Formats: C-alpha cells, sequence, structure tokens
C-alpha cells in the first residue's frame, strides 16, 4: 500500500471518516454538517502528513 | 446530549497550578480524584499490572 494524494483524502473524508467519527460522538449528520469547503482548507492547511 | 470524553493537558513552569486546577475541576464536575506520576517509569507492572 501507498500513501494518498491532496485532494484524495477529500473523497476518503467525507464518507469513510466523518460518519465514523460521527457515530464515536454519536451525532446524527441532520446537526453537525460539515462541508466540503471545511475539509479543503483542513488537509491543505492544518495537517502535512 | 451525553458525556463526551476528550484528553487534555496543561504545561507551563512547575508550579502554576496545573494540578491545583485539575483537583479543582474534579470538586467542580464531581469526579473522584487520583494523581499517577509517570515521569520517567519504565516497567510495565505499575502500568498494566
Ligand atoms: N491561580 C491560582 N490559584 C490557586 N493556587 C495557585 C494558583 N496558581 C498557582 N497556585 C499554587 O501553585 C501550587 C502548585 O500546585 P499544583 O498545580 O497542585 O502542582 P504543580 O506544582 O504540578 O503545578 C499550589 O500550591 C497552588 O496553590
Amino acid at each position: 500500500v501507498s500513501g494518498y494524494v491532496a485532494q484524495e483524502k477529500l473523497a476518503i473524508a467525507e464518507r469513510y471518516l466523518v460518519p465514523q467519527a460521527r457515530a464515536l460522538c454519536g451525532l446524527d449528520e441532520s446537526k453537525a454538517k460539515l462541508s466540503s469547503d471545511v475539509l479543503t482548507l483542513l488537509i491543505k492547511q492544518y495537517c502535512r502528513e | 446530549g451525553s458525556t463526551q470524553g476528550k484528553i487534555l493537558c496543561f504545561y507551563g513552569p512547575p508550579g502554576v497550578g496545573k494540578t491545583s486546577i485539575a483537583r479543582s475541576i474534579a470538586r467542580a464536575l464531581n469526579r473522584e480524584y487520583f494523581r499517577f506520576s509517570v515521569g520517567g517509569m519504565t516497567d510495565v507492572a505499575e502500568i498494566k499490572g
């Protein structure tokens, strides 16, 4: 297995990561939306790994 | 809703009141207090047994 491209992390995190952590805090999407724009800013800036 | 976890740390020069606020929060939330130093510990018998 390899690493991941900057854009690639977006398609991961919107599906396979965000809902999981949403189940960790026990909320549903109805009250805690997180747009794509927040995700691209996150991965582009705050985490280079 | 429910209680939620997160870990937290305070840091600064010794004796700033770190542990003091710890216990103060412990009696704020009403949770029980228990210090556990781990500076320089090595053996696994004191952590896992
Ligand atoms: N704002 C504050 N209010 C009350 N006590 C303080 C404050 N700042 C520092 N102290 C004092 O600093 C000392 C440090 O204690 P503590 O936080 O319990 O452990 P540590 O030495 O690891 O910081 C305590 O005796 C405490 O009274």
